[PDB]
Parts: C-alpha cells; structure tokens; sequence
RNA sequence: UGCGAUAACGAACGAGACCUUAACCUACUAAAUAGUGGUGCUAGCAUUUGCUGGUUAUCCACUUCUUAGAGGGACUAUCGGUUUCAAGCCGAUGGAAGUUUGAGGCAAUAACAGGUCUGUGAUGCCCUUAGACGUUCUGGGCCGCACGCGCGCUACACUGACGGAGCCAGCGAGUCUAACCUUGGCCGAGAGGUCUUGGUAAUCUUGUGAAACUCCGUCGUGCUGGGGAUAGAGCAUUGUAAUUAUUGCUCUUCAACGAGGAAUUCCUAGUAAGCGCAAGUCAUCAGCUUGCGUUGAUUACGUCCCUGCCCUUUGUACACACCG
C-alpha cells in the first residue's frame, strides 16, 4: 500500500512479460505478440507462423 | 497512331523501360541525353548498341529510357539492354524481319547480355556467416 | 626533403628539364625533380597553360602529359 | 577563380606562442602543432585573420602572424562564437576561454587537481591511473593505462 | 435507394490464398451476374511477416535460427452498386479465415 | 478497432492459440480435439471438436 | 504402457489409417529413462507430405 | 566515316567508333598479334571491346576464363588486398591511365605491350611438393599455358601494387612501368624477377 | 548429378512396357501423353518420367 | 536548340551557375559561412570558403528543378554523408539543417524557388527561366 | 637454350600427393610423331601447346 | 543414386520426389493503394517541339515495366565425344535457366548419462516457507583489473584522407487496444527544439535522394591533412534517476599502430570481399545477430598429402566396449 509497487515500471524489461508464462527475458514484441521466444516456438503454428524456407 | 514499342532491360535489380517510338534520332535516358549517363567510364556500355549496328538505325526513332532500381553500374547495364531490345523490337514490329536478324546477329555476336537479362541473382544469407557461403571464424582455443 | 616553395633556380630548372621528359606527371616532377606534389600540380597547370606540355588524359589523381610537338 | 604561380620569399621554422611552428607546411596545419589549436580553430583563425590559406607559414609575414596570435589569444572579440572554444563557462569565473599551448597542460592539470582535491570519484580514478570514462578495464588497456 | 450506385469497396484479407480466392471469385461472380460495374480484384503485395527466432531454448549448440513466417494476402474490389441488394450479398457469404470489411467511398 | 491488418491477423492467431490451450486444459476428460473460430458479422462462433460432446 | 500404447496403435490402424507410431519417453520407478516405440504400418517423416498427412 | 546527325547529337569522337571497335576510344585490337605461340586461345583478343568492364560469367565452367579478354582479366586482378575489393570502376580507370602512360613511353601499342608482358613473365617450369610433407623432395613440373597467363597477370599486378604502396607514384604508372619492363624483358621488374626465380628453382630441382 | 531414381526409371519402364504403340522420340509429345495415360502427381516428376521415357525410346531405336 | 538543365552535365552547370550567382551578388550568404562544417558527419569546413554557398545553392536549385518539390529534410539526407565515428563503423548522418534551409530562403528571395502547395519548394517560373539560360550558356561556349 | 613447343595429344590423368599435377602425352610441334609423357602443373586441356626445357624426360610419378 | 555383377527376388523408411523463395512469360484475369501513352482539360521554360508541373461521374485508353492468382516452361532438350554403347560424364548449339537450375524448409534407425529444473501454472524428489531461498522497496553489483584466451570494430593510408559536387537500392517496420514512423515550415553551428501534417499502411514516412562508388579540387610519403585511443570543458535528448562518463553533438588533447611472430579460420560465382540499410532486443544505447540489397574479383573444376568421418579386410584376453 505504502511502497509496494512504488517503483515505476512503465518501460524496460520489467514493464512487459510473456502472456503465456510471465517471462521478461527473450520476449518477442514484434507485431504486438508479447510471447517469449521459447513459447513462440511451441505456439508458432497456432499463431499462424510456418516454416517455409 | 505513332509506331511505338515499349521494352525493358535488367541487371541485378535495375529495370530500364525504354519507349522506342518513330522519330528523328533522339536518345534520352531518364531525362537526359545518352552523352551524359554517369559513370563516365561506363558511357561506352550505353554506347554499345548504338555503335554496333550504326547510328543510321537510330536516326529514325526516339528512345526514352526510364531506369529505376539497382546501382550506378546495374543501371548502365540496364540502359544498354533496354536500348538494344527496343531497337530489335521496333525492327520486329515495323521494319523487316531480315533487318531484325542482322541487328540481333550484331548484338549477340558481341555480347549476349545486350538482349538477354543476366540470370545471376544474389543468393540468400544464412545464419552463422556473413554471406551465402562464408561462415564466421571458429576458434578451438 | 622536398622544396615545397619555388625559388628562381628551381623555376629555371622546371622550365628547362620538363622539356625532354617523355611522360610528365605529379610523380615525375616529385621524383626526377625535387618539388612536392603541390608544386607538381601547380607546375603541371602552369606548363600546360604556357604550352610546353600537352595533356593526354588530365584526370584528377592521375595527370598524364607529353612534350609539345 | 584561377590558378597562379608564385616565388619563394620564404623563411623556415618560426616560434609562436612558445611553439616551434615549422615552415614548409600550410598555415592551418602548421598552427596545429600548437597545443590547444587544432584544425577547425586553425581554419577559423586563418579565415578571421585575412590570411591566404595557401602560403606555407613561412611565406606569411610577421604582421599576419601577429594578427593570427591576437585572434587565437582573444577569440571572442573577433566573432568566434564561443561554442567553438575550450573552456566555455570556465570552472571558476564563468568566462569562455580558449586555452593555448603551455596553458592546456596547466588547465588540464589544474582541473585534475581540482577533481582530486574535492575527493570526487573521477578524481580518484585519475589519481590511481585508471580509466575515468566508465570503460571496461577487464580486457583492454592491458599494457599501459 | 432506387438502384442508385453508391461506390462501395470490399477489402478481403486472409492468410489463406485458396479460401481468399474463393471469396474473390464469389464476389466477382455475383457482381457479374448482377451486371454491376466494377474495378476488379486487385491483389496487393503479400505481407511476409518473418520472425527469426532462435531454434534452441538454451545457449548451447550450433547457433541455429528459425524463420517462422506468416503471409497476409490482401485484395480489394470496387463496386458501384445499389445500396440494398449488394449490402445483402456482402452481409451473407462470409468464409471463415477471410476477414471482410466494406467501406463506402464518395470521394 | 483501428489496428493494422498485420497486427490484427497476428492477434487473431494469438486468440486462437489462447482459446486452444484453454480448451486443452479445460476439456481434458471430455475428449477435446480442436477448435475453429468463425468470425461472422455481428457474432463470432467458437466450434469445439470433442468426442464426448454430451459431456462438453 | 505397452498395453495402452498398442491399444491405441491398433485402434488407429483399424480406424482406417496408413500408419501409426506411439513413442513413450520417461521413467517408471527407475533411476534411468528409456524411450520405447510402438509402430504399425506405413509412415513418412520428411517433406510437405508430413504437413499434409501426418498428425502429431 | 560519314557524319550522321541525330536529334541528340552524338559527338564525332564517339561516332568514329562505328568503323572499328577499340578500347576506351583509342587503341585498336587489330595488329595485337601475340608474339609467343602456345599462349593464343589463352590471351584473349580478336573480340575487341570498348571498356574493360564486362559483367559476364567466366568462373562457372573450367576454361571459360580464357574467353574473358586479357585487359579485363588484368583489371580484375587489380581489385585485391581487401580495401580494393569491389571498385572495378577504379580498376578500369587505373588500366585506362596505364595504357595512356604506355602509349606515352614507348609509342607502340599498349595492348601489344600488355600482351608482350604476359607472354614474357609466364613461368614455364615451376615446382611441386612431391610426397606427403614439407620435408621431402621438390620436383620440377612444367606449367600449363593457362597457369602461365594466370601467374603472369598475378605477378604483374602484385609487383605493381607493391611498387605503388607507400610512395608518390600512382598505381597506373607503377603498373605501366611493370608492363613496359616486363614486355622488353628487363629483370628490373618484379614479374620477370619472380619468373626467373620460379624457373631457376625448377632448373635446380629437376 | 543427374542420376534418375527408381521411381523415375521404373515408371518410365512400365510406360514403355504398356504404351509402345504410342509415345515417340519427342519429349513434348511424351510429356503431353503422360498427363493422360498416367496420373503423375507433379509437373517436375512428369517431365522427368517423360524425359527418361524419351531417352529409353531413343536408346531402343 | 531548346536547352534545359538536363542536357548539361551536372558539374558544368553547377559550376557555371555558382559563378553566375557569385558574380551577380544577390543571394545573401548567411554570415555563418566559413565557420560552419555543412554536416555533423563532416569533419572539416568546406575548402572553397570564398564561396561554396553559391555552389550549394546552385546544386539545390538544380535539384529543385529536376525534381518536383524538395524540402529541407530531403536536402539534409541528400547532402549528409557517412560519419567517421572513430573506433565504430560508419553511419549515414544528415547534413546541416540550417545551411540548406537558408539556401532555400536565399533562393526564394531571389525568385528561384516557390512555396509548393504540396509541401516543400518548387522551382518558380523565373528560376526555371534563369536555370535554362545558364544551361544554354554552359553549352554554347 | 632451345626450348621445345609440345602439343598435348592425350591427357593421361592427375597425380601428385596434393592432386595438382596432370600427366599428359605431348607430341612435339617440330619433329612430330615423337610422343613423351610429361607432367603439367596448371590446368591443361586437349590441343594445349606448352614449352619444355627438356625434350628427353618422362613422367615417372603415377598411380 | 543407378547401372552392373549376383543365392537372391521383390519392397518400405531415409535420399529423391515434396514445399517455400529467386530467375523467364510484350500468352491470360486486371488495377486512383503500381505504371505508361495520348489528351477531356490545362499550365511553365527553352523553342519551331525538347524538358516538365497538375486534375480520373473536377478525362480517355492501355498492362511493356510493377503486383499476385491460375497456368506454361527444363526433362541435362538436340547433336557430337566417351564409358562395358550401361548408369552416367564432357563439349558444342539452342535456351530465361543445363552446378540436385541457385538457395533453403521438412528430414529415417540408433544413440549422447550433450545443454536446459534459471522459458513456462513441464515436472518427481530434496531444501526453504514469515529475523523466508516468497514478494516488494531503497542503494550497490552484474561494467569491478597486475594478467591469459576467443568473437569483432577501427586502422597502419596516395588503389588514400579531406572538401565540394554527382547521385543509385532492396528486405523491412510504424500509433488512437495512445503517442509509433514522421514528410513540410520555422529556430539552432550541431545534437536537437517547436508549429503542423500524412499514415492502422503497394496509399504516408519512403524514390528510406543509404554507404561504398563517380567527377573536380586541397594534401603529398611526413606517424602526415593516416589513425582516433585517452583526457578536459560545454550544449542537448531518453529516463523518476545518467555519478562508475547512457547516447548524441561542438571545440581541444592526438596514444600505440609502418601490415603483424609460432600458429590458425572461412571460401568455388553474383560466390569471397568491400559497403551501408532495415529488423531483433529498445524509453535511451549495436562495435552484435538475423536478413536485405550496392560494388564485385583472384584461383580449382582436382586429390587423399594433413585433419575428421564412412566402408571393407584383419587382430582382440575389450562388451562398463581402449577413458577397456
Ligand atoms: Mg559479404
Ligand atoms: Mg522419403
Ligand atoms: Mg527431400
Ligand atoms: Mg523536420
Ligand atoms: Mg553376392
Ligand atoms: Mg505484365
Ligand atoms: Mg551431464
Ligand atoms: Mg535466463
Ligand atoms: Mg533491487
Ligand atoms: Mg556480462
Ligand atoms: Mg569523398
Ligand atoms: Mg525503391
Ligand atoms: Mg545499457
Ligand atoms: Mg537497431
Ligand atoms: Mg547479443
């Protein structure tokens, strides 16, 4: 209440997190994805991204 | 209407669209005459279709070549291809076929890429290197 | 080592010895005669103005000259 | 706008602001040997001093040399616009000085001594002989400094 | 309302070219059997959305990269058409995987 | 909604992925097999393929 | 494990499939892990026909 | 020959090129007969070119580089030591000024001088390391004509590059001096000196 | 590296075995009738099979 | 015989128009000449320094002529260059935003360029007449 | 030294430990019908004329 | 891979076929989100028609160039040579293309005690669980330097530096689910500021007017005007916060480095290399990476000599398999 989230996290690594697992590092935020690069490889066919070349 | 053909030439990424219509001897590139093409040493590249068949083949036509893409050498190699293909297309469509055959002989006996685009394309870059074939330096120590 | 400013005897030596040079350039005037590249370029311009050397190419970074007649 | 020949009314190595400015080298780059005078400052001073930029610093006559010294020493008065100088807003009086030959060692030493005497961290790293601009000292500079 | 042409445009976007061309052929077939005047299916450059992620979850390995990619295929059709019977046929006949949007243009 | 078509189609793919994992976690005993999202005008239809459709 | 795996391999195989493969990896009361396979029929592993006909 | 007039006026000095195709606009490829035999069909003349830039394919098959013109291969060997990778426009400029200087000194044909330099610094017998190691016999092998013309171009351009490094003399005049000295046969040139060393080791190691 | 696999050579062999009162020494005619007498799943495979059939017919002649 | 500024080489025209502008003396050089570098990525001030503003202005006027409208940002990108960043690899830095802008007011005072209702500066009718006249003089000499 | 011009008639095959030598058979241009087998360093073809400082030496390094 | 030999014959996975991309298509369907030509209409400069500017129920026509659908095309075609007239290979001609047409994507059986419990609400077991190993906040550290090693950047210059001028790409990305890409005007030497504008994007940033490069000048073989490290003073931007300099800019300081012992990496054609740009992470920060184009070579079309791997034969007292 007093100082619990008193630090500004409007920007940086700690502002955002993966929507699947809440991981600040290794995230992709291209095209507004906000999934880490380890979960994007799992879900990438469900998103629509396919290995073509 | 006026007898006019429209051709194009290609180096790696440079496309030159020539508009060869019937005229009085005019040759222009992109707004400007063929005597100032920049670079100066590759002006004889764009003079090559002119000086191979003779300028009397060009004395009755107006060529206007709009060139985009590429670089300062690819654009020149596109200009000469556009001019040679434009003259060959004009002598196909309006002048005799036996005239086209002598012109095509004069171009392809000198350089095949006066009429046929160069099929060499940039190979993609792959990971672990800086180019298509070369890789990064490996250490062992 | 190189006379970068021109005295009268070096002027008289330029106007005497650049005739009978078959090929005259910046480096010829810096090597055979002992002036710098700056006076070599200035001397090349002055002597083709005066008409004792005639140009062949006259490019920047490479000036090629020949004797008159 | 035309080229011209010349003749050699010349004199060799000459002293200026306690610096042996060498002859046989064009005036802007001859004045660079003076500490606190670089290439921009030389070009601006030789432009403000009505000096021909072509004449080898030994072809230059002593009135022109005196004008060059005066513009270097008193640069605000000759419309050199004080973003161009060294000791802008100095440290201790607020003036805009350009610092010259033996004085740029003196002012650098004076400000290092100021940073040591205040006990600032940059002054302490200057005292120890390490890198003060936040570099990584793990790998580089691993012979001297 | 009384068969006044109102100049709509249908924008057709999809990641699947087969179903997108099915929709495009359906719209052009309807506009040709209705004798509508049209500027036809203009096919925009396909947006190749490439993501080059790292193939491994770790650091360990030969450094291998994956180019996952999604293609966006986009088309538009201009229809100078009546207001009711053409909004009916664009309300109906919606394919899954293809997003339509209809904008009326009076410019 | 005023987003670009790139981000809109990517976000619809993410919505498919989230819905698919939610039904994978929820409908485990109920024999789940897949989901298809049909975006009609004025409503969207979420179709669940499951063997025990009576349990769904 | 073998009972369940063969019980779905032959269920797929006489549900009308060209092939089936069940791989079970892990441990069972043992400090060492092994992967064992249960295959029946015709399978493919490389090419666009994997994206066509193989369901994983 | 007949001055044709067009709407955009082509100048007379480049209208003169309809009669005969010459390099840059000056030196003919006729009467550039290759004095040494066994190197024809490996020094390429008889298809004259205007400028020494021809973006063509020569390293896709084996002996296709013998169809590239000899001046163009000489330009291509000037694009080395890294900082000059690329810059064929620079290399063509260097070669153009080079043939200007070879026309000024020793008035006869610069293409003939370049061809004579090639045929005079091609190494006739080199060596090879026989056996599986450095510490073994070295045995003399005579050299194919394509490797002769290849090593001739490489030696001339490497001597030109090293003579032009760190001095007032430009690369065009150092290359022109290399080609003049090699064409007359001088041993004051790097290419003739290296050819003599390569032949002499093979003489001693037959 | 232009060696032809067994799915090219075997299919070409079977096509000559049952369609000799047919296909000739011309690749284009062989390519056009390989669309009708056989169901080859790709254009490249059809062209390879018809070209090997043409090679074997020219060899038989 | 209708000569535009496309039938004259760029170097020859820009030299002739700069000498004409300096000789006629109307272009009001800004007073921060000879103290200013022309770009952040530039290292030294221009070596002309009795002039060079006239040559920048002649090149800008020819640029405005051959395009349709060019503004200060396009001028900064055109005249900007590779910055030698010392120990780091080079990078394109746009040129001085004051010099090109003051060239544009300098030409707009003397009637060469115009306010261009789609953006930047067009070439005015008087400027087109002037540039064509120096283009004709540069050929006929 | 009277060097001899010799035309490659038959290209025998590539030897050397490194693989960089080609044994060829050469007919002498002057006084032909005189074939010797000779080693060649660089890339050699049929009909290739090459210079020899000995007319009497063979290639004894093969297979 | 196939031919062929043949106690084997006939098959399946892997290879190949397949898919994505690049290259050709004056053949098809077209387009004010691409372009061209006349001109409904104009309009400008120079002339006797060259160069442009501007409007699509405030024009018409066309698709060459551009885009993307459906197709066509190459199969080493044809002809020589060679091989056991076998698979094949080589040359020539034609061709957009004759290196699996270039490049990748997917990629079997068997493994490794390879890396990851620090990607996860993947997880067994163990440890801790309120003076916590949960979580948050404040400040510091991850940047600390006698030194050893690896990936790079910048260099040692004249095939160059500097200046002026010329002037050309392609792959991208971009905000109302809030401030992203920012054209234009004005101010500022510059970095930047400020007033507006277009853009949810083939529409606007953007012709990303990129850099290398080209031309003309200054330099002139001098650690120099190469190099730009170190260091001083000042001005800004991002940020709640810049000190241990975030980064940017201006002036100044101007170090080693004169082409690198022993050794060692990568590479066969639009490839090596030089060159910048976009994206990634990003509030700010690229000397990195992933891609993209610009300029574009030398050298081989081979061999087992070194290294590694595979196969056959052989030996074995090894099978935890020579680390036996
Ligand atoms: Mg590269
Ligand atoms: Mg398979
Ligand atoms: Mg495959
Ligand atoms: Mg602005
Ligand atoms: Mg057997
Ligand atoms: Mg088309
Ligand atoms: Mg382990
Ligand atoms: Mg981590
Ligand atoms: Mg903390
Ligand atoms: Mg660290
Ligand atoms: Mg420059
Ligand atoms: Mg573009
Ligand atoms: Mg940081
Ligand atoms: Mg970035
Ligand atoms: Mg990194």
């Amino acid at each position: 209440e007093n100082v619990w989230f008193s630090h500004p996290r409007r920007y940086g690594k700690g502002s955002r997190q993966c929507r699947v697992c809440s991981s600040h590092t290794g995230l992709i935020r291209k095209y507004g994805l906000n999934i880490c690069r380890q979960c994007f490889r799992e879900k990438a066919n469900d998103i629509g991204f396919n290995k073509f070349r | 209407a006026v007898p006019s053909v429209q051709t194009f030439g290609k180096k790696k990424s440079a496309t030159a669209v020539a508009h060869v219509k019937a005229g009085k001897g005019l040759i222009k590139v992109n707004g400007s005459p063929i005597t100032l093409v920049e670079p100066e040493i590759l002006r004889f590249k764009v003079y090559e279709p002119l000086l191979l068949v003779g300028l009397d083949k060009f004395s009755n036509i107006d060529i206007r070549v709009r060139v985009t893409g590429g670089g300062h050498v690819s654009q020149v190699y596109a200009i000469r291809q556009a001019i040679a293909k434009g003259l060959v297309a004009y002598h196909q469509k309006y002048v005799d076929e036996q005239s086209k055959n002598e012109l095509k002989k004069a171009f392809t006996s000198y350089d095949r890429t006066l009429l046929i685009a160069d099929s060499r394309r940039p190979e993609p870059k792959k990971f672990g290197g800086k180019g298509a074939r070369s890789r990064f330096q490996k250490s062992y120590r | 080592q190189h006379a970068v400013i021109l005295d009268q005897e070096k002027y008289d030596r330029i106007l005497k010895e650049v005739p009978t040079y078959r090929y005259v350039s910046v480096s010829v005037l810096v090597d055979r005669l002992k002036i710098g590249g700056s006076l070599a370029r200035i001397a090349l311009r002055h002597l083709e103005k005066e008409g004792i050397i005639k140009p062949i190419s006259k490019h920047s970074k490479q000036a090629i000259y020949t004797r008159a007649t | 706008s035309l080229v011209v020949q010349e003749q050699g009314s010349f004199q060799h190595i000459l002293r200026l602001l306690n610096t042996n400015v060498d002859g046989n080298i064009k005036i802007v780059y001859a004045l660079t040997t003076i500490k606190g005078v670089g290439r921009r400052y030389s070009n601006l001073v030789c432009k403000k001093a009505d000096v021909d930029l072509h004449k080898r610093a030994g072809e230059l006559t002593q009135e022109e040399l005196e004008r060059i010294v005066q513009i270097m020493q008193n640069p605000t008065h000759y419309k050199i616009p004080a973003w161009f100088l060294n000791r802008q807003n100095d440290i201790t009086d607020g003036k805009d000085y350009h610092t010259l030959a033996n004085n740029v060692e003196s002012k650098l030493r004076d400000d290092l001594e100021r940073l040591k005497k205040i006990r600032a961290h940059r002054g302490i790293r200057h005292f120890w002989g390490l890198r003060v601009r936040g570099q990584h000292t793990k790998t580089t500079g691993r012979r001297r400094a | 309302q009384q068969q006044q042409i109102i100049k709509i445009r249908i924008t057709l976007t999809s990641t699947k070219v087969k179903q997108l061309e099915n929709v495009s052929s359906n719209i052009v077939k309807n506009a040709e059997q209705h004798n509508l005047v049209k500027k036809g299916p203009v096919r925009l450059p396909t947006k190749v959305l490439k993501i080059s992620t790292r193939k491994t979850p770790n650091g360990e390995g030969s450094k291998t990269w994956e180019t996952y990619e999604m293609r966006i295929h986009k088309r538009y059709i201009d229809l100078e058409a009546p207001v009711q019977i053409v909004k009916r046929i664009t309300q109906i006949t919606i394919e899954p995987g293809v997003d339509v949007e209809v904008v009326v243009a009076s410019n | 909604a005023l987003i670009s078509k790139k981000r809109k189609l990517v976000a619809d793919g993410v919505f498919y992925a989230e819905l698919n994992e939610f039904f994978t976690r929820e409908l485990a005993e109920e024999g789940y097999s897949g989901v298809e999202v049909r975006v009609t005008p004025t409503k969207t239809e979420v179709i669940i393929r499951a063997t025990r459709t009576q349990d769904v | 494990i073998r009972r369940a795996a063969y019980g779905v391999v032959r269920y797929v195989m006489e549900s009308g499939a060209k092939g089936c493969e069940v791989v079970v990896s892990g441990k069972l009361r043992a400090a060492r892990a092994k992967a064992m396979k249960f295959a029946d029929g015709f399978l493919i592993h490389s090419g666009q026909p994997v994206n066509d006909f193989i369901d994983t | 020959f007949t001055p044709v007039v067009l709407a955009t006026p082509i100048p007379e000095e480049v209208q003169q090129a309809q009669t005969e195709i010459k390099l840059f606009n000056k030196w003919s490829f006729e009467e550039v007969e290759v004095k040494d035999a066994s190197l024809v069909d490996y020094v390429q003349v008889r298809q004259p070119i205007f400028v020494a830039h021809t973006a063509g394919r020569y390293a896709n098959k084996r002996f296709r580089k013998a169809q590239c013109p000899i001046i163009e291969r000489l330009t291509n060997s000037l694009m080395m030591n890294g900082r000059n990778n690329g810059k064929k426009l620079k290399a063509v400029r260097i070669i153009k000024h080079t043939l200007d200087i070879i026309n000024v000194l020793t008035d006869q044909n610069p293409i003939q001088v370049v061809v004579d330099a090639i045929t005079n610094t091609g190494p006739r017998e080199d060596t090879t390391r026989v056996g599986g190691g450095g510490a073994a016999r070295r045995q003399a092998v005579d050299v194919s004509p394509l490797r002769r013309v290849n090593q001739a171009i490489a030696l001339l351009t490497i001597g030109a590059r090293e003579a032009a490094f760190r001095n007032i003399k430009t690369i065009a005049e150092t290359l022109a001096e290399e080609l003049i000295n090699a064409a007359k046969g001088s041993s004051t040139s790097y290419a003739i000196k290296k050819k003599d060393e390569l032949e002499r080791v093979a003489k001693s190691n037959r | 590296g232009r060696v032809r696999t067994k799915t090219v050579k075997r299919a070409s062999k079977a096509l000559i075995e049952r369609y000799y009162p047919k296909l000739t020494l011309d690749f284009q005619t062989n390519k056009r009738l390989c669309d009708e007498i056989a169901t080859i799943q790709s254009k490249r495979l059809r062209n390879k099979i018809a070209g090997y059939t043409t090679h074997l017919m020219k060899r038989i002649q | 015989p209708g000569v535009s500024v496309r039938d004259v080489a760029a170097q020859d025209f820009i030299n002739a128009y700069a000498s004409f502008l300096q000789r006629q003396g109307k272009l009001e050089v800004p007073g921060y000449v000879d103290i200013v570098k022309t770009s952040s990525g530039n290292e030294m001030p221009p070596q002309d320094a009795e002039g060079w503003f006239y040559k920048r202005a002649a090149s800008v006027a020819r640029h405005i002529y051959m395009r349709k409208q060019v503004g200060v940002g396009k001028l900064n990108k055109l005249y900007g260059g590779a910055k030698s960043r010392g120990v780091r690899p080079y990078k394109h830095i746009d040129a001085s935003g004051s010099i090109n802008r003051k060239v544009l007011q300098a030409l707009e005072k003397i009637g060469i360029v115009e306010i261009s209702p789609k953006g930047g500066r067009r070439i005015s009718e008087n400027g087109q007449r002037d540039l064509d006249r120096i283009a004709a003089q540069t050929l006929e000499e | 030294t009277p060097v001899t011009l010799a035309k490659v008639i038959k290209v025998l095959g590539r030897t050397g430990s490194r693989g960089g030598v080609t044994q060829v058979r050469v007919e002498f241009l002057e006084d032909t019908s005189r074939t010797i087998v000779r080693n060649v360093k660089g890339p050699v073809r049929e009909n290739d004329i090459l210079v020899l400082m000995e007319s009497e030496r063979e290639a004894r390094r093969l297979r």
